[PDB]
């Protein structure tokens, strides 16, 4: 056995389809002749290769940016209060919608995902991130109501404790209100 | 206090800015997509 | 699928730019908005049995979808800004002249009133 290679290479592609999934980048050759491993004869074998590499547009457009929108909305959403002096909601509703829309998306349009248990793939190490963020966040959201629940025991904060909140604070951006300056004055 | 009623009102007419700006968005989205798809499938019904 | 998120995201256009009292703090918004957007997201890739699902173009179809996104996922963002500057006022710095000045000119063509209380701090 001898191939044959045309002008561009050794597979003609001249009159190709195109794929809208796929985009063929070369082809190569091979001629190799091989051992019987019973008898001194040889015998001849072609390989060909082909290579091919996938359109990832259809997934980012359809994937990546809305899961990436939602968890910026939900951390926005977790650490944003309407009055500094006020008791704030749990939270706890918002993580679990968050989870419940993001569990959504992943597994039911998991009919184009890898699905294995080899390795992690990129866009499966990209979820699970987002995943921890939000569960990490909902419990952080939850520890701020504790600490502002702190103040219905009537034993006033440290001493250190108030010392490090006010040099944080122009960094931070942040400024006191003017019930608090009241507070002082008076 | 009047500087929480001075502020309450600058929320106000910023909120009723946005509403009048996103319906425009909205409007121009939603039928000048459909409505380009439609005059392209007009013309070659009844051009061919 | 073109009417119903055409609907839905109408309506919620309306929800995120509409208050009971002006002079009231607000909701959070940012439930409505990710709610909708699950409601679109389920919409979309749960009748994909029959979309293009190519990566060589962006359908029509597409094109109009990635737009009501961005709309409401900016939208949610607009919503939280008017919050933050209604809290301004818990500081108590009142509003520069200018920025009183250029509030009063829009109201008019915008067609807003302002409320009674407002007018009877005035005068006191
Ligand atoms: C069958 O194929 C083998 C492939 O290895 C051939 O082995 C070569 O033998 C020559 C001498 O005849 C050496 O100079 C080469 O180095 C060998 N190849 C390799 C890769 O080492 C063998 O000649 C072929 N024909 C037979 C066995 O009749």
């Amino acid at each position: 056995y001898f191939p044959r290679t045309f002008t561009n290479g050794p597979i003609g592609l001249a009159n190709f389809l195109e794929n809208d999934a796929w985009s063929v980048l070369g082809t190569k050759v091979n001629r190799e002749e091989k051992k019987y491993t019973c008898c001194p004869v040889n015998y001849t074998l072609l390989h060909y290769d082909v290579v091919i590499q996938r359109k990832p547009l259809y997934y980012v457009l359809n994937l990546i940016a809305p899961t990436a929108v939602i968890t910026f909305i939900s951390i926005i959403g977790f650490f944003t209060s309407s009055s500094v002096h006020d008791l704030r909601q749990e939270k706890i509703t918002l993580g679990i919608t968050t989870l419940l829309s993001m569990s959504i998306m992943i597994f039911m349009v998991s009919d184009k995902m890898p699905s294995t248990s080899t390795c992690v793939p990129l866009i499966a190490l990209f979820y699970t991130l987002m995943i921890t963020i939000i569960s990490v966040g909902t419990l952080a959201a939850s520890s701020v109501i504790f600490v502002q629940k702190l103040g219905s025991i009537g034993n006033p904060p440290a001493s250190k404790t108030m010392k490090w909140t006010h040099r944080i604070a122009p960094f931070v951006l942040i400024q006191m209100p003017l019930v608090m300056k009241q507070a002082y004055a008076k | 206090n009047i500087v929480e009623l001075e502020w309450d009102w600058v929320a106000a007419v910023l909120e009723r800015v946005f509403l009048i700006f996103f319906t425009i968005c909205f409007l121009f989205s939603a039928i000048g997509i459909n409505l380009y798809g439609w005059y392209i499938w007009y013309t070659e019904n009844h051009f061919l």
